RNA sequence: UAAGGGCAGACGGUGGAUGCCUAGGCUCUCGGAGGCGAAGAAGGACGUGAUAAGCUGCGAAAAGCUGCGGGAAUCGGCACA
RNA sequence: GCGGGGAACUGAAACAUCUCAUUACCCGUAGGAGAAGAAAACAAAAGUGAUUCCCUCAGUAGUGGCGAGCGAACGGGGAU
RNA sequence: ACUGGAAAGUAUGGCCGAAGAGCAUGAAAGCUGCGUAUCCGACAUAUCGAGCACCUGAGUAGCGCGGGACACGAUCCUGUGUGAAUUGGCGGGGCCCAUCCCGUAAGGCUAAAUACUCCCGAGAGACCGAUAGUGAACCAGUACCGUGAGGGAAAGGUGAAAAGAACCUCGAAAGAGGAGUGCAAUAGACCCUGAACCCGUCUGCCUACAAGCGGUAGGAGCGCCAGGUGUGACUGCGUGCCUUUUGCAUAAUGAACCUACGAGUUACUGUUUGUGGCAAGGUUAAUUGUUAAGACAAGGAGCCGAAGCGAAAGCGAGUCUUAAAAGGGCGCCAGUCACGAGCAGUAGACGCGAAACCAAGUGAU
RNA sequence: AUUGACCGAUGGAGUGAGGGCAUGGGUGCUAAGGUCCAUGUCCGAGAGGAGAAGAAUCCGGACCACCGGCUAAGGUCCCG
RNA sequence: AUAGUAUAUCGGUAGGGGAGCAUUCCAGCGACGUAGAAGGGAAAAGGGCGACUUUUUCUGGAGUUUCUGGAAAAGC
């Protein structure tokens, strides 16, 4: 799959990319894509929860009462989860939410998604842009001029670039990757894929 | 934790190659010559693990 | 997270206690009394459905034995003069017709006698 | 695509609920029966027990001892020497059986009779046995115990 | 017919559930630190206001005294009159 | 943290060896950590060289009214 | 501009953004306020050669008797009684001896990688939200109980703003009816909402010849609003529910009623199974690098599969049994890593409940 | 002939206080709503109909609805 | 349940298996609300069946929610 090249302007520049056809024209694999969205939101869990059993209440365990001859039910301590503040059964417990999935498993969920949008035609590869300082004003042009701005865009970039970061940082619907931290979650996340013409070069030799 | 072997189970049996468990045979200790040769032979040999007991065998094993 | 249904669970109660209106005493209104009350009452109404198919048939056949009784013929003896002659008129249109129509009855009784 | 996940029929299922009223069918007595030692809070099987009555692992005498001295050798068989000197050879070693993921590094290998070694090999191993050191040298081949 | 009673509805009483909310909890992460005291500690008693029970701050110099840096129109604690 | 003393219920479907446990608890006394630490060491003709901590080795070798139970090290991979 | 008591809402049209985190403001605010991004700041104080045989640790090493620690019912420690040698020495390699190998006791000191949170600063949560969450959101280790050690609660919300109701009427005044404030007073101080059990008044129908778990199935009349709704003359049938039992209307157990609370959960190690990845291979653990906890890439140590038989030496699609054979026994003639689920064991392990045992204290008012 | 009713492997159980009646018996007194076995059966875990009212006697195995019809055991003067 | 509409079958305690509803919170795509949200009273209508759902009206005066997937302090 060869795709054409926009400029800033959002102009055609003839140029053309090639994608690696194992990486973008594969059989998505949707099982695949179930299991690592679910691992990864599994992993930003933070299992911070937790209720007092019997054994960390703040009561005596002195027998309240005899235990025949009063009339009434019989008894023990007073942090039976029976009697009113008394401990409470079975409830949480500080957890470690995390679950291993294969690394090949892994791999291949990553390039499902990207075939979903190649198929999807959500991709736009642009010239590589480097800002002279930070202006939300300039970053807001490329959208425009690509007219991806009205829905979640994702854009791929293969380095730093702290300028061209502080000018997208205050859009709300705008997202920054570098091309080698890709995961399945974030692509899948957003509606559109903008990869800059250096990023085609680091996702072809690393997720090959 | 861990799971734990019975000490008495892994110093009286063992696995073959299909998973049958091994064992020995008792009454074969000290009180021989009023048997007979053939039941003492017959007691030498090894021998496997009944089916209703495996479960058990297995449990002391760890399934193993 | 904790989860507690309390505007669920009440509801339970409110849809139930709207079907034990007109209960006597505490049967029309106090939870664990009502709902003992109204379950009782559905076991009588899956017996009583059967029962109204055997006391109407009874009812039916009284009123065709006055009927065939002022013609000079018993009851048993009307149907087995019907059955006799292929008539395959059941016991609630005869017994209408014994009630509300006695001259259509009529010249069933001398279609047989 | 995050609003429209789906997993593969048959690999989710729900989780058993016990002690939650008659029409699920698990309420009340909540699948343990009604008296006796299995239906209350904390029993646990006593593995060995057999209510009394000598258990099996006490019926049964101890046999054998441990040599603590004791080599073992992995089987490499006739037929996989054939194959992967084809598929990848004329002079095998253990270095290259390590490299082809056949054994592991810290590995004795002994060479047995299992298949056919037609073509004409040099090997090297630590073990041979008499068929298998046969089927070699007959089929125009050498033998190296190192 | 109704001394009285039954059921239904309407409108109320009582009581404080439920919904919504937070001022307080619970489990942790990252960084620091790991003491105070015979130059009298921790913890207390008694006092201290125009007015002064109780808390807070303070100590017969007693809701406080003196400098230096900050800051700019209100201020005499909770807390009113 | 390091020292000095030190239970029982419980398990062994009874109980005394054993277990609970060198725990609870009592007492003495440091530091920001403490203890350990530079081979009268491991290994097995092949080698590694102080101590500490993590992953394995391994529920293995052993130990045990050989019952219930208890349970290493060598070697390898790390932090430093 | 509209709706509104009140715009921050909605609809136009602008603008800022290294600031679209948030909290407050008469409803939900990037542009109203405090702030946020970013940048700039301290008078103080605090912190950051040959030979030679001279030496090389003594009541010590070692030993007997009795104990203790080592995974352990040769090695280490010692209460009691004893007791060496000196480099050709001495100690260890799981009784012991020989040989060989390793090492130098009876002197000492040393950072890092490890353990913890009364506390300070900055943050977070598929954690609670007033019978929850700390015993304690308020006043809390307080009130209260006990000689004492000690035990130990309940209790949050008017309104945007007190604007917290001047004045009149009935009353001796408590209480109310008005007036007024307010979007609202059926928001009026115990004040947001305002349920049940329980308690009244009114209206409709029925009821003083009638006898059983109180309903259910039929069925006139009457009263309301076009065939719905309230009631129910008269008739048929009908000994509550739970639990425990061979069997309960049982005169066996249990509950005054309502609202709220209340009992198979999690971790680890296995095993079976549904679904997936890779496949004669499968898979990493601790940890490391980059980026900004996560994410991506490394890390092959180890584990399972791949050959079995034999107590073992050892032989090997065979092996063991045999003096040998034949016979006979056991073998030969797709795995692995995960996800969900069932079950097992270790943890209090579905919940409540003993009589008791032990330790350290408090008591002879 | 037979709606398939039997067996192996493997995951999960509950039960291990039974009871009445008929037949063959022991015991007891040719007593017991007694007790101990065997063979069926029903209650247990089973409603409906007859027996006035009865766990297991006689008839009969309830997917739901019906103001349809035919029958079983047992009945047809009235309550019915 | 079998065969692909036909035949059979559908009383149940201990117990085994299958398929669902409601509750709290999260992710994603999206909606509703001072021209009246949640909660509370009344009424009507739905569901192979049910756990439950929907609509109208009074009170109330600020939050609520469809679907797909995920996790439980998940029902007296
Ligand atoms: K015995
Ligand atoms: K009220
Ligand atoms: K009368
Ligand atoms: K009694
Ligand atoms: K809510
Ligand atoms: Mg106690
Ligand atoms: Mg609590
Ligand atoms: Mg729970
Ligand atoms: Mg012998
Ligand atoms: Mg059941
Ligand atoms: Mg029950
Ligand atoms: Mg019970
Ligand atoms: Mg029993
Ligand atoms: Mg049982
Ligand atoms: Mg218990
Ligand atoms: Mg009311
Ligand atoms: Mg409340
Ligand atoms: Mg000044
Ligand atoms: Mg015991
Ligand atoms: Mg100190
Ligand atoms: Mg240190
Ligand atoms: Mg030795
Ligand atoms: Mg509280
Ligand atoms: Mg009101
Ligand atoms: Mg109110
Ligand atoms: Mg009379
Ligand atoms: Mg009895
Ligand atoms: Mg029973
Ligand atoms: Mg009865
Ligand atoms: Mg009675
Ligand atoms: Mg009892
Ligand atoms: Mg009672
Ligand atoms: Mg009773
Ligand atoms: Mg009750
Ligand atoms: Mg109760
Ligand atoms: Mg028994
Ligand atoms: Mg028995
Ligand atoms: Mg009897
Ligand atoms: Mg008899
Ligand atoms: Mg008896
Ligand atoms: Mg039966
Ligand atoms: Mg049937
Ligand atoms: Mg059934
Ligand atoms: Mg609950
Ligand atoms: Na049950
Ligand atoms: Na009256
Ligand atoms: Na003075
Ligand atoms: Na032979
Ligand atoms: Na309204
Ligand atoms: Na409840």
């Amino acid at each position: 799959m060869e795709l054409s090249v926009y400029n800033i302007k959002g102009e055609d520049t003839g140029k053309k990319v090639v994608l690696d056809d194992s990486i973008f024209a594969i059989e998505p694999n949707d099982h695949a894509i179930y299991l690592d969205v679910k691992q990864y939101m599994a992993n930003q869990r933070q299992g911070t929860h937790k209720a007092k059993e019997r054994s960390e209440l703040s009561g005596s365990t002195r027998k309240l009462i005899r235990q025949k001859g009063s009339g009434g039910a019989r008894r023990g301590d007073i942090n039976s989860p029976l009697l009113s503040g008394g401990a409470r059964v079975f409830g949480p417990r500080p957890r470690n939410y995390s679950f291993k999935l294969n690394k090949k498993l892994k791999a291949l969920a990553r390039r499902s998604a990207l075939s979903y949008k190649a198929k999807n035609n959500e991709i736009i590869v642009v010239e590589d842009f480097n800002f002279d300082a930070p202006k939300t004003k300039a970053f807001k042009a490329i959208s425009a001029a690509l007219k991806v701005g009205e829905k979640k865009v994702l854009y791929v970039l293969p380095e730093v670039n702290k300028n061209v970061y502080l000018s997208a940082r205050n859009l709300p619907n705008t997202n920054l990757i570098l091309a080698n931290l890709i995961n399945t979650y974030t692509v899948l996340a957003s509606k559109n894929l903008v990869l800059t013409e250096r990023s085609v070069a680091v996702v072809n030799e690393l997720f090959k | 934790p861990k799971l734990k072997t019975n000490s008495g189970a892994k110093k009286r049996f063992a696995l073959t190659g299909t998973g049958k468990i091994k064992r020995k045979h008792a009454f074969k200790s000290h009180i021989l010559t009023k048997k007979t040769k053939k039941q003492k032979r017959n007691l030498t040999y090894f021998s496997t693990v009944h089916k209703v007991d495996e479960n058990a065998v297995k449990q002391l094993l760890c399934l193993r | 997270p904790r989860s507690v249904n309390h505007v669920a669970s009440r509801a339970k109660r409110k849809r139930i206690l709207k079907l034990t209106r007109g209960y006597f005493g505490a049967r029309k209104n106090v939870w664990t009394v009502a709902k003992n009350t109204w379950e009782k009452g559905l076991t009588y109404a899956y017996r009583d459905r059967k029962s109204k198919k055997r006391n109407f048939r009874a009812l039916w056949i009284q009123r065709i034995n006055a009927a065939a009784r002022l013609e000079g013929m018993s009851y048993s003896r009307l149907m087995g003069a019907l059955h006799a002659n292929g008539i395959e008129i059941n016991r609630k249109v005869l017994a209408d017709l014994a009630m509300n129509h006695p001259e259509a009855f009529r010249a069933i009784v001398a279609k047989v006698k | 695509n995050l609003s429209s996940l789906k997993p593969a029929e048959g690999a989710v299922k729900s989780r058993k609920r016990i002690g939650r009223g008659p029409g699920s069918g698990l309420g009340g007595t909540s699948t343990r029966g009604h008296k006796g030692a299995k239906s209350r809070s904390g029993y646990s099987k006593k593995i060995g027990f057999e209510g009394g009555q000598m258990p099996i692992q006490r019926r049964l005498p101890k046999f054998g001892f441990k040599n603590i001295n004791r080599v073992e050798y992995k089987p490499i068989n006739l037929s996989v020497l054939q194959t992967l000197s084809e598929a990848n050879l004329t002079k095998i070693s253990v270095e290259d059986l390590i490299a082809a993921g056949l054994v592991s590094r810290n590995s004795l290998v002994k060479i047995l009779a299992n298949g056919t070694v037609t073509t004409a090999l040099t090997v090297e191993a630590h073990a041979f046995s008499k068929t298998a050191e046969e089927a070699i040298v007959r089929a125009g081949g050498s033998v190296v115990k190192l």
